[PDB]
């Protein structure tokens, strides 16, 4: 058994990681004080939920997670929550002022001064693993402590723990749920600064999901509340494999060897089916042949794209429920001679399947109705560019007019840092169209 | 359509199906641009105190 | 008010759709850049598909389909026209073609040989074409064919030239039939009922594939080059009336019956075929587009596919009906203000 | 705990300052007395932003009230809410500043200016993480003008590292008490430009307008107007005071409204311009982006928008404001620049002010806004060309060629704002 550690930051990924954690628990039969009476191993164990969960002589199962923000009032809700014994204090770390929605005042006016504390909470989690294996990362691409504190972070982590993977899940922005104007330059900025020390990187697009929610669960206006449970659901299918006994993804190594054949090309595509509201009365369960082509609808992708017009790398299905090998082949071979599914030419075409006879666990009194199986596609395909794409054009807008500028210089980052991220971006863009696209 | 390395547990099972074969900085430089960048804020607000004793 | 943006200025048709579309006192046309947009007249090449569908509560729609450039490449269609099996390589309205890469660059060639020396062995008649996408040459010999490939520096087909062409009288002259056909977001698919022949002004000749009048029917190379442009109908343009009234004369028989029919077949398979891979029926964006079919027709009255055009002209007397058309069924079906199509 | 430090200075300052504090203790609660006598514990939730606790769970707003002479203060401390400041915060003197810039900021308000920092600087210590400070005052009058700008300068070089807003009332001819306004306000918003993070730039010939052709009152009186200003500054700040989908403080606020540091001179609004039929939220959206409910006497339509924020109050539809926004949008598509994606931004708060079951308030960051400066520009110029009225201020000290900057200076602030809006 080799422990995983999740590091939450700024409002994004500490509310996204409350909302995980609170499944975890529900899938594990953990409660709220902690107490776990399926667990027979008091005070320790190695099993698979071990990976996420250490033990205290009295019974209590402890995430093996850090929260970090620049300011307290999100973390506050963490302390007082419905799972406040869960975590102690040096888990949870808060500053004083935030970023203020300002990359440089995340990664250099704060950043430097907290990014100690921050490896020091950090270390105490991993001198209590006997083999950690590396790092979960949640945070928005748009903040100025989700996209500054993290990439100094990131940087630090590298050269603290060399060896360990480390995966992120970022909130990619969108203007319908967000009140800033300035995130297309926090994007660039983080994106380029981590890109070299993240392996495998889950893009969700706030547009995504709002349109989900929306669409499939008849919310007319979701919150972020709604939008985290959702994400949740889909955060637990990529973390499932890693949580219980299983042969697919069963380490973070594995998600770089099955879904990054080219490292600087990690960003997955990850697609979810079904998404049924809890308020529908009743609802026909969906077959393994449906929620399987539901995975190649844009409807259903976590980032909004064309994978028609792109070429795949790797395909990994993971089914959670009422699965068997038998259903998962016919539906893909059916699936095969109706869809445009390209692979490079230098990759084979094919599908890791993952099932767990779990179904999909709920929130009581959520939004999401129980289903009998569940399914989420995670595919590398060149497809994504097109977010890229699309941020990288906001980002030249303005960037062309030194809109909002001077509040990062002001802070201390220099013009060139901009010019150099973008570049990086650019070099990215070209690196998809390569591998993508025929003449 | 081969089904290939298929393991199984209690818990499920996993599988792979080929419908077809194929054809950083250091500890040192983080500080150096950190302390950079507080340098630039403060000749930024020396100028701001030059001007306002001015 | 309904906005949209003009990104192809050289476009005679979508330059009269955004005249109407301001004559109707509820469409405001906005700067090419403004991504505020709830119709976009793209540009031909790059169209930034990739950032359509993300203004937050604008309905946007486009007049291309992405990736139907596979039917509008010569290349393109000859490859997709080989590997689908709806039309395979047995498909019998496209004329027997060959992908050749030029040497200085998969490819086709000795396939290409191997036909081409069956026919010269068995008698048969043995005159190829070869285009891409002046650049075309027609000759009997393989060895020409394949050194004016090499010169050259992109992909090129060569395609079996048909010999034996329906000839309109008086003049002996060869022709090609031109179709418009209207794609809507909800991949109906509309073909306009009017149609035009590009009709050649020079007697058929075939001892001399050198001088290539009265073997391309160009509109161009007839202005240019043909001494009896504007003989027989004005502009070398054939309407389908006139035309439908010399089959009935001259061959007992009706457009309808004895063209229009493959026509319909042929289109809707090109069409269909294409369907799964460019419909945007549950896309964040929609699409439109307009296509021109260029037909061909021989002796025994069997129409051929010759190419599909993406970005289409159309002829100068059916600009305004064409185009209010476009509006009426491509762009008021998504934005309802306050047929001559018939539906395959 | 985003504690912020409320300054008001001189006549107009600080009757627009203690309208501001009647109308917000309302809000949560607070009576005259300083004692909480709400039904919401929405009130109490971010009451700290404001009012400091005392002994008997009291709450003392976080406002310093500053004057050259003591008579509108005399008339604060006799006022509804007179009792409820903190009678340290009081910081006068005697002499007045005669409606002199010079006074303000070099003679009169020198000598008074380090007793303001004092009590400044107590408010301060006792914040556990000071948010920003905010400004009232007018820019044609002497104090508020003059020691207003004397302080903030003072602020800036005590505490550079914090935001610093303003409400500013701007002279006008239409409704003006002396013929040295121009001079006074071009002296002043030089001071602005280079000081402060925000500026509301409060036109008092809108406000009398909106009071006259809209209100429909034939003799306007500046406690008309200044209930306008009452409300818009409550709508303002209603983010920082109540929960809602909006958590920033002041320096997130600004970020995403200014994009350039000298372009921070804002337009307010706010819907409805004061009856019991509730307006809909289409009628709330039309009127909030309507010319005649803006307050600086600019036409939108004469520049562009770099960016926008509207803040909704009331039980009502989030997907009908999100549907009536794109739809005004539409409607001045054109006057919006292109540059700054998703530049037009909103939130609602369910609690509606009193009075009201909703409303709206409207910041426009729009280019213009330099027919203000323009209308300011010739009037100094008028008079500057002759050198008229110019002895009283040489009389303090002054050259002329200080006028001649800072004509200078706003030139080229009417310059900075016509090159965006060619962008
Ligand atoms: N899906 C989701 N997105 C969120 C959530 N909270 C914030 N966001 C998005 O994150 C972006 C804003 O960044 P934040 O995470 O709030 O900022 P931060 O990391 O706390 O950094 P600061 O600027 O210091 O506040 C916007 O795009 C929001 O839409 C959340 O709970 N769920
Ligand atoms: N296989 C074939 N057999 C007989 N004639 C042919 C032929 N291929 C082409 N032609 C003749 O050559 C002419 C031009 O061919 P092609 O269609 O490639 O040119 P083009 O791409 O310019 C048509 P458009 O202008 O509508 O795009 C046609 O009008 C047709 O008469
Ligand atoms: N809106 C408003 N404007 C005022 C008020 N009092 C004065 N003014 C304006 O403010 C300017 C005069 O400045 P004032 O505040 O009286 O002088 P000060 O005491 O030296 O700061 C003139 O432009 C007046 O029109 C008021 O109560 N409300
Ligand atoms: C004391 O100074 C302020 O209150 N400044 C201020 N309040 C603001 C409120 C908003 C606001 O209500 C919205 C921001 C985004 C959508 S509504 C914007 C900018 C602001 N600046
Ligand atoms: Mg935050
Ligand atoms: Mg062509
Ligand atoms: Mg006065």
């Amino acid at each position: 058994m080799r422990e995983c550690i999740s590091i939450h930051v700024g409002q994004a990924g500490v509310q996204i990681g409350n909302a995980c954690w609170e499944l975890y628990c529900l899938e594990h039969g953990i409660q709220p004080d902690g107490q776990m009476p399926s667990d027979k191993t008091i005070g320790g164990g190695d099993d698979s939920f071990n990976t996420f969960f250490s033990e205290t002589g009295a019974g209590k199962h402890v995430p093996r997670a850090v929260f970090v923000d620049l300011e307290p009032t999100v973390i506050d809700e963490v302390r007082t929550g419905t799972y406040r014994q869960l975590f102690h204090p040096e888990q949870l770390i808060t500053g004083k002022e935030d970023a203020a929605n300002n990359y440089a005042r995340g990664h250099y006016t704060i950043g430097k001064e907290i990014i100690d504390l921050v490896l020091d909470r950090i270390r105490k989690l991993a001198d209590q693993c006997t083999g950690l294996q590396g790092f979960l990362v949640f945070h928005s691409f748009g903040g100025g402590t989700g996209s500054g504190f993290t990439s100094l972070l990131m940087e630090r982590l590298s050269v603290d723990y060399g060896k360990k993977s480390k995966l992120e899940f970022s909130i990619y922005p969108a203007p319908q749920v967000s009140t800033a104007v300035v995130e297309p330059y926090n994007s660039i900025l983080t994106t380029h600064t981590t890109l070299e020390h993240s392996d495998c990187a889950f893009m969700v697009d706030n547009e995504a999901i709002y349109d989900i929610c929306r669409r499939n669960l008849d919310i007319e206006r979701p919150t972020y509340t709604n939008l985290n449970r959702l994400i949740s659901q889909i955060v637990s299918s990529i973390t499932a494999s890693l949580r219980f006994d299983g042969a697919l993804n069963v380490d973070l190594t594995e998600f770089q060897t099955n879904l990054v054949p080219y490292p600087r090309i990690h960003f997955p595509l990850a697609t979810y089916a079904p998404v049924i509201s809890a308020e529908k009365a009743y609802h026909e369960q969906l077959s393994v042949a449906e929620i399987t082509n539901a995975c190649f609808e844009p409807a259903n992708q976590m980032v909004k794209c064309d994978p028609r017009h792109g070429k795949y790398m790797a395909c990994c299905l993971l089914y959670r429920g009422d699965v068997v090998p038998k259903d998962v082949n016919a539906a893909i071979a059916t699936i095969k001679t109706k869809r445009s599914i390209q692979f490079v030419d230098w990759c084979p075409t094919g599908f890791k399947v993952g099932i767990n006879y779990q179904p999909p666990t709920v929130v009581p009194g959520g939004d999401l109705a129980k289903v009998q199986r569940a399914v989420c596609m995670l595919s590398n395909t060149t497809a994504i560019a097109e977010a890229w794409a699309r941020l990288d054009h906001k980002f030249d807008l303005m960037y062309a007019k030194r809109a909002f500028v001077h509040w990062y210089v002001g802070e201390g980052m220099e013009e060139g840092e901009f010019s150099e991220a973008r570049e990086d971006m650019a070099a990215l863009e070209k690196d998809y169209e390569e591998v993508g696209v025929d003449s | 359509m081969e089904v290939i390395e298929l393991n199984k547990c209690t818990s499920g099972q996993s599988f792979e199906v080929i419908l077809k074969p194929p054809s950083d900085p250091s500890l040192e430089e983080i500080q150096k641009k950190l302390e950079a960048a507080e340098e630039r804020r403060k000749y930024q607000e020396a100028e701001l105190l030059k001007h306002l004793a001015e | 008010m309904y906005t949209f943006v003009v990104r192809d200025e050289n476009s005679s048709v979508y330059a009269e759709v955004s005249r109407l579309l301001l004559a109707t006192g509820q469409w405001k046309r906005l700067r090419k850049d403004n991504p505020r947009f709830n119709l976009m007249l793209g540009e031909r090449n790059r169209l930034p598909f990739g950032r359509l569908g993300h203004e937050p509560g604008l309905v946007q729609l486009v007049n291309y389909y992405r990736g139907a450039d596979k039917l509008c490449r010569k290349a393109s269609l000859v490859k997709l026209i080989k590997t689908s099996p709806e039309l395979s390589e047995s498909c019998t309205w496209f004329p027997e073609s060959y992908v050749i890469y030029p040497t200085n660059l998969t490819d086709e060639r000795e396939v290409f040989l191997a036909a081409y020396n069956r026919r010269r062995e068995g008698r048969e008649g043995n005159v190829w074409i070869a285009k891409s996408s002046e650049g075309i040459l027609i000759s009997s010999e393989a060895s020409e064919l394949l050194d004016f490939i090499d010169e050259q520096g992109q992909v090129h087909v060569i395609q079996k030239y048909l010999e034996k062409p329906l000839l309109l009288e008086p003049g002996h002259r060869k022709f090609d039939i031109r179709s418009w056909v209207l794609v809507d977001h909800l991949y109906n698919i509309y073909l306009y009922r009017e149609g035009v022949l590009r009709t050649s002004s020079e007697p058929y000749n075939s001892a001399n594939f050198q001088d290539k009048t009265c073997h391309l029917t160009n509109h161009c190379i007839q202005k240019e080059y043909s001494k009896n442009y504007g003989r027989y109908e004005e502009g070398n343009e054939m309407f389908f009336e006139e035309f439908n009234q010399y089959l009935m004369d001259a061959l007992n028989t009706t457009l309808e019956n004895s063209i229009l029919l493959q026509i319909k077949h042929i289109i809707r398979s090109c069409l269909m075929c294409i369907e799964p891979a460019i419909s945007t029926k549950h896309l964040h964006y929609q699409s439109f587009q307009l296509f021109g079919f260029d037909f061909m027709v021989d002796e025994e009255l069997k129409v051929w596919l010759i190419e599909v055009n993406g970005a289409p002209a159309c002829a100068q007397k059916l600009y305004a009906e064409l185009c209010q058309g476009i509006v009426d069924v491509a762009i008021s079906s998504v934005f309802p203000l306050a047929s001559i199509f018939i539906k395959l | 705990m985003r504690e912020i430090v409320h300054i008001q200075a001189g006549q107009c300052g600080n009757q627009i300052g203690a309208k501001f504090w009647e109308v917000i203790s309302d809000e949560h609660g607070i009576d005259p007395t300083g004692s909480y006598h709400g039904d919401s514990d929405l009130q109490l939730e971010r009451i700290n932003v404001y009012y400091n606790e005392a002994t008997g769970n009291k709450y003392v707003p976080r406002a310093i009230l500053v004057d050259l002479e003591p008579g509108t203060m005399d008339s604060v401390r006799s006022g509804p809410f007179g009792q409820i400041f903190r009678p340290d915060n009081f910081v006068f003197g005697q002499s007045g500043a005669g409606n002199n810039w010079a006074k303000g900021h070099y003679t009169e308000g020198a000598e008074l200016v380090d007793s303001v920092l004092d009590v400044v600087r107590k408010e301060s210590e006792s914040c556990d993480c000071l948010q920003g400070f905010q400004l009232t005052h007018s820019l044609g009058g002497g104090t508020g003008s003059g020691m207003g700008t004397l302080l903030i300068s003072k602020i800036r070089e005590e505490y550079p590292d914090r935001i610093m807003n303003t409400f500013s009332v701007m002279p006008s001819p239409k409704v003006s008490d002396t013929v040295v306004e121009p001079y006074n306000a071009t002296l002043s918003v030089h001071q602005l430009v280079e000081n402060t993070d925000e500026t509301y730039c409060i036109d008092n010939e809108a406000l009398y307008d909106i009071c006259f052709r809209t209100l429909k009152l034939t003799t306007p009186t500046y406690g008309d107007l200044n209930h306008l200003v009452s409300a818009t500054m409550s709508g303002v700040t209603t983010c920082l005071r109540f929960p809602g989908q909006l958590n920033a403080d002041l320096r997130k606020l600004a970020v995403n409204m200014v994009p350039f540091p000298r372009l921070h001179f804002f337009m307010p609004g706010f819907a409805p311009l004061t009856q019991y039929r509730a307006l809909t939220v289409p009628e709330l959206t039309q009127q909030m982006f309507d010319s005649k409910n803006m307050m600086a006497a600019c036409d939108p339509r004469h520049g562009r928008y770099l960016t926008v924020a509207a803040i909704f109050r009331g039980r009502m539809s989030m997907k009908e404001v999100d549907e009536q926004m794109l739809n005004v949008q539409n409607k001045n598509s054109s006057y919006f620049v292109e540059w700054i994606p998703n530049n037009v931004k909103t939130a609602v708060c369910d609690i509606p002010p009193r009075g009201l079951k909703m409303s709206a308030t409207f910041i426009g960051n729009s280019t213009a806004i330099q027919e203000l400066f323009k209308r300011i520009s010739e009037q100094f110029t008028a008079m500057f060309r002759r050198k008229a009225f110019l002895h009283w201020y040489t009389g303090e000290g002054m050259d002329e060629m200080e006028f001649t900057e800072a004509e200078s200076n706003m030139n080229d602030l009417v310059s900075e704002y016509q090159q965006y809006q060619d962008a």
